[PDB]
């Protein structure tokens, strides 16, 4: 059965949303959030195709989920900011849909601010594979991975990752050592990767209590934040070498 | 070597004072604890530095001496570390910062006055300020039971209670003083929330003295206006 | 003259807000009260601020008009340096404006009077198809989540209902504010539609920390006036002139 409003999403947490997209904007200017079944997905490779950021929330995390037809949201990403900023605290964000080229976006309060938006068509990317077998997997503090970025890149662009058996380290070449809730090992590594780019990401360590950190010896950096309602957001970074 | 204060943030402001002309500076390291110090080119700014053994949770050397170094990396590292300890100890010094909420480890690696008041740094905040949007130069002085700040033309008055915690003047003064030097010195007692003393007297330096919660002492004296 | 104004926090905004549209001004001092008008440079804006003799607590006059010229960033200059709690005195004579300071402690700055030519006022007296009267809080909060959204704030009116919207190529926000959804406490007139400059609406925010309700009018082609309504019978008045159709 098909409504007149064909899709419709209710999302009663904009920081989280605030977060997500504040990362994405630094990467992109278009990115697309495609409503799914089951789950809203968003994958945008960087301008330079140096970072990958990949976003799943699953409908559960929702006030209101109705997606039938999968439905691709194209955006540009500094807009959306904007509009998701509109929101006062625990103020909701609808997102609906009455016909293909048209978003609708209102964010509920007393009276709401309705935004009538052009949907976008953006050009699809070849994307690069995301889970590749890494030498070491290090969880940590998100706010202690946070403050050891900063605190290292205040001094440097080469942000060094170092991960032996039982640390992890973040240095200038200024160290940082974990704090290490759980590591996998298979291989001591050391690879160095761009402060800049890291930069871009910081909001998502808001996301979680703790980040999964993968890399090695000329793989690139992977950070894994699980959220508390089942949601997933994935960053990986080439080496800078 | 091994020197071990309780607050990374107190030592924080402690390394800010001091370095407001230059990121370079000299510690000095006694039997008697830390001692530190930097003078104004001019020589109308002194800041001082005082850290007596005592206040330190653990203090050794195997003989007294000074370290030169330069601050700045460690200044903005510290300015994102942000409650733990720091440690201090061929080619110069190594220093320790533990935060105990997420667990990083995080160490870098370098190469007689008359008058007499009690305040905080707020007020102080509120005259240096106040001073500056007027003029070059406040003149401070005793007016009965309270103290008259001029400048420009701006007049405060500060007496006990309004807001004054504690007011002694045992003989009349007035002395004047560059005003971008007390906004200097106002600056440096940004991070003590501790009461702040401000002495004086008739053309005389005045003393500016606050202790840091955890212990220590940064001190500002400044040259009087002739 | 001289008046005592005990929230000298909120007196503080109300001349922030006169600084955004005005280089400089008159006090007009007399028996009932203290009046700031003046035209923008760009001429599209008329503010007229009127502070009622019982507005301040403790006023007198020593003539029967005083006019007492000002340069509005010198004043905002002094102003800026106001603290939570404290009271304001403004004392006057020949030569010099006072503004002195108490709370924690009493702080006095002087300021030399400037002689500033009087405005020679727009057409006021107007006849607005439309009227409402709202929180001001809830205008300032609509204002402000609009205001970096486009240069331009459309305004319009349907069966009393009034809509705030700015329009793009790509994208329109819209807000809609009636005395149905508790937004208006007030709302009548003609169905009318005009444009405005954001950024001189924007301005007009800050009146949230002197006024707690306003009255908005306006018509097609017509200026937009904002009266900000303050203590003890005082106003704000902004007119923003409309923008081509």
């Amino acid at each position: 059965n098909i409504r007149l409003i064909n899709m419709k999403v209710v999302y009663d947490d904009v920081r989280v949303l605030k977060d997500i997209i504040q990362a994405l904007a630094r990467l992109v200017d278009e990115a697309v959030l495609k409503f799914k079944q089951d789950s809203v997905e968003l994958v945008a490779l960087d301008r330079a195709h140096i970072s990958l950021i990949s976003v799943n929330l699953p409908r559960e995390m929702f006030k209101e989920y109705d997606v039938n037809d999968e439905f691709k949201f194209g955006f540009n990403t500094q807009y959306l900011m904007k509009i998701l900023k509109v929101a006062k605290r625990k103020e909701a964000i609808e997102i609906a849909s009455e016909s293909p080229d048209s978003v609708i976006i209102n964010i509920i309060g007393s009276t709401n601010r309705e935004f009538n938006v052009r949907n976008l068509e953006v050009s699809e990317q070849e994307i690069p594979e995301i889970n590749l077998q890494f030498d070491i997997s290090a969880t940590i503090s998100s706010d202690g991975f946070k403050s050891a970025i900063s605190e290292v890149s205040t001094v440097t662009d080469n942000v060094v990752v170092e991960g032996h058996e039982d640390r992890i380290l973040i240095k200038a070449e200024v160290e940082v050592e974990f704090g290490l809730q759980d590591l996998e090992f298979s291989k001591e590594s050391k690879n160095s990767y761009s402060a800049e780019y890291l930069d871009d990401v910081l909001s998502l360590t808001k996301l979680s209590d703790y980040v999964k950190i993968s890399f090695g010896n000329q793989k690139p950096l992977q950070l894994f934040f699980n959220m508390e309602g089942g949601g997933k957001v994935t960053y990986l970074l080439a080496p800078k070498v | 070597f091994k020197i071990v204060y309780p607050n990374a943030k107190d030592f924080f402001s402690f390394i800010n004072s001091i370095t407001n002309v230059t990121d370079s500076i000299i510690l000095n390291f006694t039997e008697d604890g830390i001692f530190s110090r930097h003078l104004t080119e001019d020589k109308v700014l002194m800041a001082i530095m005082r850290i007596p053994k005592d206040v330190l949770s653990e203090y050794s050397i195997d003989s007294p001496t000074s370290v030169k170094l330069d601050v700045s990396s460690v200044k903005k590292i510290l300015s994102k570390a942000s409650k733990a300890t720091i440690e201090l100890t061929d080619s110069g010094l190594k220093i320790i910062i533990r935060d105990e909420k997420s667990g990083a480890k995080s160490t870098i690696y370098i190469k007689n006055l008359a008058v007499n008041f009690t305040t905080d740094e707020s007020v102080l905040n509120v005259i240096a300020a106040d001073v500056t949007l007027v003029g070059e130069e406040m003149r401070i002085s005793t007016e009965e039971d309270k103290i008259k700040i001029e400048a420009g033309r701006y007049v405060a008055f500060l007496m006990k209670d309004k807001p004054l915690k504690e007011l002694s003047i045992d003989t009349s003064a007035s002395s004047s003083y560059s005003a971008e030097m007390f906004k200097d010195a106002v600056k440096g007692l940004r991070g003590f929330s501790a009461p702040t003393m401000v002495s004086f007297g008739e053309n005389l330096p005045m003393k500016i003295d606050v202790e840091a919660v955890s212990g220590g002492h940064m001190i500002f004296w400044i040259a009087p206006r002739l | 003259m001289k008046a005592k104004v005990i929230d000298a926090v909120s007196f503080s905004y109300i001349l922030r807000t006169v600084g955004d549209f005005l280089s400089e001004a008159n006090f007009i001092v007399t028996k009932e009260g203290i009046r700031v008008s003046g035209i923008d440079p760009s001429r599209v804006v008329f503010l007229d601020i009127f502070l009622p003799s019982s507005y301040f607590e403790g006023f007198e006059v020593s003539q029967e008009k005083e006019i007492i010229g000002f340069k509005l960033e010198d004043v905002n200059d002094i102003l800026k340096r106001v603290l939570k709690d404290d009271t304001l005195i403004l004392s006057s004579n020949e030569s010099k404006l006072t503004l002195t300071f108490d709370g924690e402690f009493t702080r006095s700055f002087e300021l030399p009077l400037i002689q500033v030519e009087s405005t020679q006022p727009p057409s006021v007296n107007l006849e607005f198809p439309f009227k409402a009267q709202l929180l001001t809080i809830t205008f300032a909060d609509i204002i402000d989540e609009l205001s970096d959204l486009g240069e331009v704030l459309n305004i319009h009116s349907k069966e009393n209902k009034l809509y705030f919207e700015v329009i793009g190529d790509l994208s329109t926000a819209k807000v809609e504010l009636s005395t149905d959804n508790g937004t208006l406490l007030e709302a009548s007139g003609a169905d009318v539609s005009s444009s405005y400059g954001m950024e001189y609406v924007a301005n007009t925010t800050k009146m949230r920390r002197a006024s707690d309700s306003m009255e908005l009018y306006f018509g097609s082609q017509i200026p937009l006036k904002l009266r900000f309504k303050l203590p003890q019978e005082g106003y704000g008045d902004f007119y923003i002139a409309p923008r081509a159709d």
